[PDB]
């Protein structure tokens, strides 16, 4: 009773197991959600790899190259040293500020529940079963929310997922397939 | 008319509609006291046993990155410091006040008709949504057993090293 | 509707081939509308602001204190920005950061049907114009501004790559 | 009895030379599936490990923080030389509460024996008539019948040189 698998060809199996006998619908939610979430993740992470790789950084494509402004870290540095040495070589501030967002975002996704934050709970709104469907409800210029543009997304995800672990493999150690 | 757990002492009343009921109370504590208070502080108990257990065994070979490596688990806030052990304890404070909605004392706890003892609304995964009774009963059986074999264990996993001085 | 819209002359009619328009609601058409008459504003001054800053207009007197009107008889159109000084450059962003508000906080929001962003200063009572030949203008206003869309990023692809503009490489700027 | 079942196939066909379906004397109508089925699983993860387990293909860094690399450590019996003894427990541990967790019937809807996920080798296999399973049935079974005598060997062949 799940959305759409695979378009070429679909198949459920472990579906029925945690969402029947172990669990129920509302571990179905929950693993949907969780699907999404590291779908977008992915994709962007993808993204990020692919711009990165191609060469379109600040010193390609930006008046401003000098990230640390104080920690002496240029654009042209970090994008000599590949992807997986490159994040390390990020300050400690910046890595504070990034955590923040995501950290907030986090919280917005399990505070706010519909319209407004729920000032008295005994947990959290999305801590409860069913707490988060996937969907935000960020649609800012909400161009449609379709029944082909969830799989349309979800496909994106799962492809995106795939092709950066192999990126990171790739970087790491022998692959299998070319680049 | 005899306890069920030790058959050579009177039954104890007002501990029927329970899980773990066995009748095991030899000194009366639940003549005394309110039973909803005491089903609540067991398996509060027993939670934060539970979670103590896993930690003092994960925290001797896994280390997060910034911290210093503590050969005995026991030894950890020496190696950790006050402030980041008072961070802890405070926020712990903080998310027990929004737990039962304000209602922190053993007067003013269950003083809703609602608010049943363990039950916080806590589910986000959907385990034991929409079953049957039996099924639920057997569930909160296994927390309690649980939590209470990671009491009694959580004193030995600390004990151990108090008089030796090495990990487990 | 793209019908009965300001924007569609003559020579192409309705331009919607991979069917953007469609692509949200009316509040998304309504978003894309005003951002195409921002990106036109912008490119209008910024190409009109390339070819003179290349033919030495020249201000006359002192920029600011000591890095006075200089910037013409060197550097390319594309520098002096950074020849600008910070406190100079910073209240051209806040003069900006102000005009963006009062089209912003209108009584009526256009991507709920509200009026299109409107003159921050001095601003005339306005399009009381006769609205056919309204109609007109803001083809003429879009019109040149879609020219100056591609016109700006013709001088930003002289500046880096020479040779990728034939007729305009032969050009010092 | 069971010469029409999974197995059975020609040249040989159905081909029981002990008697050993022949009459019930331990239940040999099940679980003698079961036990051809698990250690043909074993031995097919074991010979598409030990032949790419010999081309040279290893896993970077080291086994433990200690320094000593997976490069170091050759194949066969010898390998387990290389193993210091706290991780032969482990090895055998975690893969042994499997045993005791997953390889088992757990959900209690298992068409068969050996059906323990339903869904996830389902590759576009939906679609596929219930012959298919047949094939790949005895497909699955054929390959850990013949992946033994390939272990087998490969097991034997090292001590004999
Ligand atoms: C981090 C992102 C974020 C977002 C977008 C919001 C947004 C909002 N907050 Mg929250 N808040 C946040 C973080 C956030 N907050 C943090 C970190 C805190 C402190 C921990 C708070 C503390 C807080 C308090 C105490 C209160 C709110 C209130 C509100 C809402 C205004 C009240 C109202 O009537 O609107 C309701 C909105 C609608 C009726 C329109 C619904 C349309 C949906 C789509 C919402 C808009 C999209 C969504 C917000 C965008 C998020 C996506 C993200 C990727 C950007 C508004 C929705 C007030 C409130 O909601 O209660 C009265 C309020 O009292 N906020
Ligand atoms: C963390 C990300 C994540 C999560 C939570 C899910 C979750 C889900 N997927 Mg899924 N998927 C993912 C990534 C993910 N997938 C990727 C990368 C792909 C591309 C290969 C797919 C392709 C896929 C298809 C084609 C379909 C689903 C479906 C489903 C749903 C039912 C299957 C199920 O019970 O769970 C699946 C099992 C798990 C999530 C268990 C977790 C895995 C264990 C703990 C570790 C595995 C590590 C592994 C070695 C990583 C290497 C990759 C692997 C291919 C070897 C479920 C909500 C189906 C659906 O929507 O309903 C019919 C469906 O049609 N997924
Ligand atoms: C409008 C808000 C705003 C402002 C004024 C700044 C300002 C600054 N950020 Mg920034 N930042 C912001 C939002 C903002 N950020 C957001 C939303 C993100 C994404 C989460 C970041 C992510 C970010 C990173 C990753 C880094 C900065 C850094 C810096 C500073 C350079 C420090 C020398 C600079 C003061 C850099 C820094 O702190 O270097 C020391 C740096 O590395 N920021
Ligand atoms: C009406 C108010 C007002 C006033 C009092 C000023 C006053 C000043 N402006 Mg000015 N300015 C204004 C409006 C105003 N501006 C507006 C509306 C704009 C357009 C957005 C500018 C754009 C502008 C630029 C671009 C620069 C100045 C600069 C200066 C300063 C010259 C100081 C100097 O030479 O270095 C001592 C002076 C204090 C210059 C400056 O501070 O840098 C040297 C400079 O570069 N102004
Ligand atoms: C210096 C100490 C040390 C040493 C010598 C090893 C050595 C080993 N570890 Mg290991 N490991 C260590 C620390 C160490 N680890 C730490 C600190 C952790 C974190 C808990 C782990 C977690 C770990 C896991 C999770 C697994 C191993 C496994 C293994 C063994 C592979 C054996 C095999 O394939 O059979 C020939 C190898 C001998 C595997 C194992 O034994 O099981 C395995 O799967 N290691
Ligand atoms: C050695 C690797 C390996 C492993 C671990 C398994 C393991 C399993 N197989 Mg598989 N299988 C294998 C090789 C393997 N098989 C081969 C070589 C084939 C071709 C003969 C198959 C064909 C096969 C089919 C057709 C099916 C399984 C199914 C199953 C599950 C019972 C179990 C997880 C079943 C499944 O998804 O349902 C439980 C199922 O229907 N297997
Ligand atoms: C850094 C952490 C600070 C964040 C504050 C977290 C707020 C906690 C959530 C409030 C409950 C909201 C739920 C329902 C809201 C509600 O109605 O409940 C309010 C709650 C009491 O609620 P009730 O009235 O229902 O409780 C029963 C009463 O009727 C008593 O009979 O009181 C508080 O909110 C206390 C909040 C902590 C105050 C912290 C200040 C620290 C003072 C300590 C002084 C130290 C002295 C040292 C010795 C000298
Ligand atoms: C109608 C309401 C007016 C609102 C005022 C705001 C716009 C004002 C524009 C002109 C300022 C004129 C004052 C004359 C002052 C004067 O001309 O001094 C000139 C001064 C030059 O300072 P320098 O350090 O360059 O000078 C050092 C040398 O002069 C010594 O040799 O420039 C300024 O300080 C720039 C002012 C920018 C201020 C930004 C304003 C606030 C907006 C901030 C929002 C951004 C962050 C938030 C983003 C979300
Ligand atoms: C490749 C090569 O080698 O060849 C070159 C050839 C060539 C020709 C150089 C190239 C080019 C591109 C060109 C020619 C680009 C030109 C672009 C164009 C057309 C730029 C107009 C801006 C409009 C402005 C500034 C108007 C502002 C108007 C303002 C600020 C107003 O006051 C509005 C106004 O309405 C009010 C409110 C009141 C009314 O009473 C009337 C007025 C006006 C006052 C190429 C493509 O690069 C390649
Ligand atoms: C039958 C069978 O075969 O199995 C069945 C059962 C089974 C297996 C359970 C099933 C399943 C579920 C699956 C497969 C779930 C897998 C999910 C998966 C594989 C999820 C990956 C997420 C990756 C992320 C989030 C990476 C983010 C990357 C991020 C956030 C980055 O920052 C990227 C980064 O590069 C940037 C951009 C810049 C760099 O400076 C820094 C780095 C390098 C970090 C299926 C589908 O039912 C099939
Ligand atoms: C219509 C349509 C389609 C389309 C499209 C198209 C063609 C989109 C194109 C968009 C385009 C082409 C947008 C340009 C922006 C340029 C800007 C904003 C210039 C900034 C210039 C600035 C900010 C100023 C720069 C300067 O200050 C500097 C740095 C130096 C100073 O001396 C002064 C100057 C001014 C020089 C599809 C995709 C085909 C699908 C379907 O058909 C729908």
């Amino acid at each position: 009773t799940p959305l759409g698998g695979e378009p070429v060809f679909i198949g459920e199996n472990y579906w029925d197991k945690l969402t029947l006998e172990y669990g129920s619908e509302a571990t179905g939610t929950y693993l949907r959600a969780a699907e999404l979430k590291h779908g977008r993740s992915a994709m962007l992470a993808v993204t990020g790899f692919a711009f990165h790789k191609l060469g379109l950084t600040l010193n390609n494509i930006s008046p401003h190259e000098y990230l640390s402004i104080r920690d002496n870290i240029k654009f042209a540095d970090l994008a000599a040293m590949s992807p997986i040495e490159a994040v390390k070589h990020i300050p400690a501030e910046g890595m504070a500020q990034i955590f923040a967002a995501i950290a907030a975002v986090e919280i917005y996704e399990l505070t706010h529940r519909n319209g407004k934050l729920a000032y008295d709970e005994s947990v959290a709104p999305g801590l409860q079963p069913g707490g988060l469907t996937g969907d935000l409800g960020w649609n800012p210029l909400n161009i449609k929310v379709t029944d082909r543009r969830r799989l349309s997304e979800l496909q994106n995800g799962r492809a995106a997922m795939f092709a950066i672990s192999a990126w990171v493999a790739a970087e790491a150690i022998p692959g299998s397939v070319p680049i | 008319e005899m306890s069920k757990a030790v058959p050579f002492v009177k039954a104890p009343a007002n501990t029927a509609g329970y899980v773990g009921d066995v009748g095991f109370d030899p000194l009366g504590f639940s003549d005394y006291f309110d039973m909803k208070w005491l089903r609540e502080s067991e398996i509060k108990h027993g939670r934060a046993s539970m979670l103590a257990c896993l930690g003092f065994v994960v925290q001797q070979y896994i280390t997060i990155p910034g911290y210093t490596h503590v050969d005995d688990s026991n030894l950890a806030p020496q190696a950790v410091g006050v402030s980041a052990m008072l961070q802890i304890v405070l926020w712990m404070g903080v998310l027990e006040f929004w737990t039962n909605k304000g209602n922190v004392t053993m007067e003013t706890m269950f003083s809703s008709p609602d608010r049943v003892p363990g039950n916080l609304g806590f589910d986000p995964m959907g385990l034991s949504v929409g079953k049957s009774q039996a099924e639920k009963d057997e569930m909160a059986l296994k927390e309690i057993k649980n939590g209470r074999l990671a009491m009694l264990a959580i004193g030995g996993m600390i004990h151990h090293n108090w008089v030796t001085g090495e990990p487990l | 509707k793209v019908d009965e819209m300001p924007g569609a002359t003559a020579p192409l009619g309705k331009f919607d081939p991979l069917n953007l328009a469609t692509l949200g609601s009316e509040s998304t058409l309504a978003w894309f509308r005003a951002a195409e008459l921002k990106h036109s504003r912008v490119a209008m001054l910024a190409t009109t602001g390339y070819l003179v800053q290349a033919a030495g207009i020249h201000f006359p007197g002192m920029l600011s204190s000591d890095v006075s009107f200089e910037s013409l008889s060197a550097m390319k159109p594309l520098d002096a920005w950074d020849a600008v000084p910070e406190g100079g450059k910073n209240q051209i962003y806040f003069t900006i950061f102000l005009a963006e508000f009062i089209t912003e906080c209108k009584g009526t929001h256009y991507t709920k049907g509200g009026p299109l962003p409107t003159i921050v200063f001095p601003p005339i009572d306005f399009s009381t114009v006769n609205p056919e030949q309204l109609k007109t203008r803001q083809n003429r206003e879009l019109n040149n501004g879609r020219l100056a869309m591609i016109a700006i990023m013709s001088f930003v692809a002289a500046a880096n790559i020479p040779g990728s503009v034939p007729a305009l490489a032969g050009n010092p700027m | 009895a069971f010469e029409d079942e999974l197995g059975a196939q020609p040249p040989l066909g159905f081909f029981d030379p002990l008697g050993l379906v022949a009459d019930g004397d331990q239940e040999k109508f099940d679980r003698l599936r079961y036990v051809e089925i698990k250690h043909g699983r074993i031995s097919m993860l074991a010979v598409v490990g030990y032949l790419v387990q010999e081309a040279g293909v290893r896993l970077p860094g080291t086994i433990d923080y200690s320094g000593k690399t997976f490069a170091e450590i050759p194949n066969g019996f010898a390998a387990f030389k290389e193993i210091p003894a706290g991780g032969l427990v482990q090895l055998l541990f975690f893969i042994g509460v499997l045993e005791s967790s997953v390889m088992r019937d757990l959900t209690g809807e298992a068409e068969f024996v050996g059906d323990f996920r339903n869904g996830a080798i389902d590759f576009g296999w939906d679609t596929f008539d219930e012959e298919t399973q047949f094939k790949k049935r005895a497909i699955e079974l054929n390959q850990g019948r013949a992946a033994q005598m390939g272990i087998l060997a490969l097991m034997v062949h090292e001590q004999l040189g």
